[PDB]
RNA sequence: AAAGGGAAGCGCUUGUGACCAGACUUGCGCCCGGCGGAUCAUCCGGUGUUCUCACCGGUGCACUCCGCCGGGCUCAGGCCAG
RNA sequence: CGGGACCGAGGACCGCGCUCUGCAAGGAUGCUGGCGUAAUGGUCACCAGCGACCCGUCUUGAAACACGGACCAAGGAGUCAAGGUUUUGCGCGAGUGUUUGGGUGUAAAACCCGCACGCGUAAUGAAAGUGAACGUAGGUGAGAGCUUCGGCGCAUCAUCGAC
């Protein structure tokens, strides 16, 4: 025998989603090529958080994006592996170009009559497949009356 | 068919769903030239030589 | 758009009608599946450019999917009966299957499917008697 | 523009007329979703049983 | 499902005041804020007045047929005169609507 | 015809894992329990006594599910479940189904000699 | 049919007797000789296609193609061994 | 430099090399014999050498004691409902919930409809009542990612402020 007083440890961390969208199943085949075949850690980010459940994945307002918009960040392409919401006490939506897994049907709206763009992530990944000039964004992951009762 | 228009139209509280893929060729998608010409060069074959 | 080949294998990889599924392995009824094998490579219903090889009364019958009438399946289907040659047979359904890029992986199955056909449609030799064996069974 | 469908007739031979196919026919496949509402449907139909 | 529970895998293992008579509805009064105001007109007319096509009008936003009783003054407001009728209104919102150009209006 | 060449056939264990006391108490059939008594010593391993299944007795991948011919069996009810085995007659031989009449086994076992795929129940209703 | 000098039953491993499942029976490729037929190569027309690849109809006039029958040769073939 | 035992994993080439026409260099080939069947192999019964307490329960720390078991077939024990909570999947999203009811129907299905209502969108106080921006929704230190390479800095944490 031999003496192991320290354990090796299995992972603890998603390596498949465990939803049976195949939609989803598509987008994490192709983010699994990207993360495998380049050198960006944006597309690795992006294919982990892809993994992730509906707890990990927050929504974001348009009053979020708006706020990270701001001191130059006015051209990047904002990422948001997660659902875009609208944001109705925003009342002046600025120009945007959003990638998302999905968008609510007035931030879509909103969007596209201030004059910006919203794309999917295989759209994202044939414009910017290394990730440059963008800028990803999260949402407010302890903001959950789950959360507020532990 | 010239009718389901507007049954789908005539469905109160419920609009046609936006797809979270918008390209479903995954062929397509990888062997377009916007995604291979940035790529690293291979690192490997589909088999690897037993080496000892 | 909304379907591709790939979703459409997203969709009918664990069940369709075609499959055969046992202890020793899953196999596939499709018209389209060279090798009768349950996998996205010969999945024929799946892909888009796809072919097929049946017996005829003479010779082989080749089947490929047109990818202009994927909505047409009265006519989606390109069909040449080979009843000639083996070797003559082998040429066009290689031709066929690699010189145009229609699949130049199934060159391989193809050829082996139409060999396959052509020696099963040879006569048969008698088998030989049996012979019994041991203590019981010869007496 | 939007897809044209064929309309035939009786003899099963097209008649010279085609359709805008409808928008719903573009819609996403989801099986997870279909079977998720299928379940919850098919027992919809049932009657009660107790000894 | 029974086939997926846990038993199947055990098979062959096992103040203050009292308020006599209550009623709510003396104590209806649901509150909206400031920054939910504009909420309440609809979607084209408030965008015309927010890009300012409407240079000659003024909106009257009545929030009793809205279902609110009180206006509240979290958030801010554009520079756009608006009528508020509430039943009430507190010191903060009056004075953000006073700001923005508008004017507060009593009902009951 | 002849299976395709393999690796040599190992089974490690040929003998089955009998049921303790199932030779003793005919209410006890002898597929095999984990017995489960706290004091039990086939449980406990002591020697002298019943093995207890585990995965070390596996066989190896090249040739698990392989009869000792080389082939594996495939359930068939019809000629057209035997044509499956068109592309498969150096891999895959042919079991007739048990409740499949005389005639049709007939029909069968002609298309697979047609086709060149063994029949391991060939000789059966004849 | 077998065992039995105050228990049987069980595990590992031989042996004896009884009873059995497989595997094998030959295939492939050449060189000759003898048959039996022109769905040999090229060209022409039509048709279909993946738009350069095929099928169909005419053309082969037998040193070319396709089967069969006798030999000879090489290779691969079952079990146990030196 | 001999003598012996056990083993032959892999399966076109690629590499490291060497004594370089080639090789003992990233895993066994070559030659030959008998047999081609119960000969090898397998199952069953038995003898032989060695090994081997009767199961379950209970108890405590454990044994022992004690309890149940003549045998076989069939039956036989963590279920359902309501209400919470954490996690997963799905739809919509500052909204959400058609199915109390109404319309419709191929009629207990499916499809369609909306007023009210529930939950959430605001809290605090016993109550009367009052009710959330000084600032690009603040400062500092971290922080993935991005960057025009100066910095911008998600989530989140620590800390100082504001309402």
């Amino acid at each position: 025998g031999i003496d192991l007083r320290w354990k090796h440890v299995r992972s603890s961390h998603r390596k498949a989603p465990k939803s049976d969208n195949v939609y989803l199943k598509l987008l994490v085949k192709l983010y699994r090529f990207l993360a495998r075949r380049t050198e960006a850690p944006f597309n690795k980010v992006v294919l982990r958080r892809l993994f992730m459940s509906r707890i990990n994945r927050p929504p974001v307002s348009l009053s979020r994006i708006a706020r990270n918009l701001k001191n130059g960040n006015e051209k990047k392409t904002v990422v948001v592996v997660a659902t875009v919401t609208d944001d109705n006490r925003l009342l002046q939506v600025p120009k945007m170009e959003v990638a998302a897994l999905r968008f609510t049907a007035k931030a879509r709206a909103r969007i596209e009559a201030a004059g910006g763009r919203t794309l999917t992530l295989d759209q994202l990944a044939l414009e910017k497949p290394t990730g440059a000039n963008t800028l990803l964004l999260r949402g407010p992951k302890n903001a959950r009356e789950a959360v507020k009762h532990f | 068919i010239k009718q389901l228009d507007a049954v789908y139209e005539s469905k109160k509280g419920f609009f046609l769903p936006a797809n979270i893929v918008s390209q479903a060729d995954l062929s397509r998608l990888i062997n377009s030239t916007e995604i291979q010409s940035v790529l690293r060069a291979p690192k490997g074959e589909a088999r690897t030589k037993r080496a000892c | 758009s909304n379907v591709s080949a790939d979703l459409i294998w997203e969709v009918s990889r664990n069940y369709n009608s075609f499959l055969v599924k046992q202890r020793t392995g899953t196999f596939s009824r499709d018209a389209l599946n060279l090798t009768n094998q349950h996998s996205r490579k010969h999945a024929g219903f799946v892909n888009d450019k796809a072919l097929g090889i049946v017996p005829a009364e003479k010779g082989v019958k080749v089947i490929a999917k047109k990818v202009k009438a994927a909505n047409k399946p009265a006519s989606s289907l390109y069909t040449v009966t080979y009843k000639s040659t083996a070797r003559k047979a082998y040429k066009a359904i290689a031709s066929q299957a690699a010189k145009h890029g229609y699949r130049a992986d199934l060159r391989q199955a193809a050829v082996a499917r139409a060999s396959a056909i052509l020696r099963s449609q040879r006569p048969v030799k008698p088998e030989p008697p049996k012979k019994l064996r041991g203590a019981a069974a010869r007496r | 523009s939007r897809p044209t469908v064929t309309v035939f007739g009786a003899d099963g031979k097209p008649t010279g007329a085609t359709e805008v196919l409808p928008k719903v026919f573009s819609a996403p496949i989801r099986p997870d979703i279909v079977k998720h509402v299928h379940t919850g449907m098919a027992k919809n139909k049932r009657q009660p049983y107790a000894v | 499902p029974t086939r997926f529970s846990k038993t199947r895998k055990h098979r062959g293992h096992v103040v203050g005041m009292r308020h006599f008579h209550l009623l709510r509805n003396h104590y209806w009064r649901p509150s909206i804020n400031i920054d939910k105001l504009w909420s309440l007109v609809p979607s084209d007319v408030r965008e015309q007045y927010l890009s300012g096509q409407k240079k000659d009008t003024a909106p009257v936003i009545d929030l009793l047929s809205h279902g609110y009783a009180k206006l509240l003054g979290k958030g801010r407001l554009p520079e756009i005169p608006v009528v508020v009728r509430a039943r009430y209104v507190s010191a903060e919102a009056e004075r953000k609507v006073k700001e923005a150009g508008g004017v507060v209006e009593l009902v009951a | 015809v002849a299976a395709k060449k393999h690796v040599p056939i190992v089974k490690k264990r040929t003998k089955r894992f009998m049921r303790h006391q199932s030779d003793r108490f005919k209410c006890l059939d002898s597929a095999w329990r984990k017995p489960k008594g706290i004091d039990n010593r086939v449980r406990r391993r002591f020697k002298g006594n019943l093995a207890m299944p585990s995965i070390g007795y596996g066989s190896n991948k090249k040739t698990k599910h392989m009869m000792p011919s080389g082939h594996k069996a495939f359930l068939v009810h019809n000629v057209k479940d035997v044509e499956l085995l068109l592309m498969h007659n150096r891999t895959y031989a042919a079991e007739i189904a048990h409740n499949v009449s005389s005639r049709k086994r007939i029909d069968i076992i002609t298309r697979a000699k047609q086709l060149g795929v063994k029949v391991t129940n060939a000789k059966a209703k004849v």
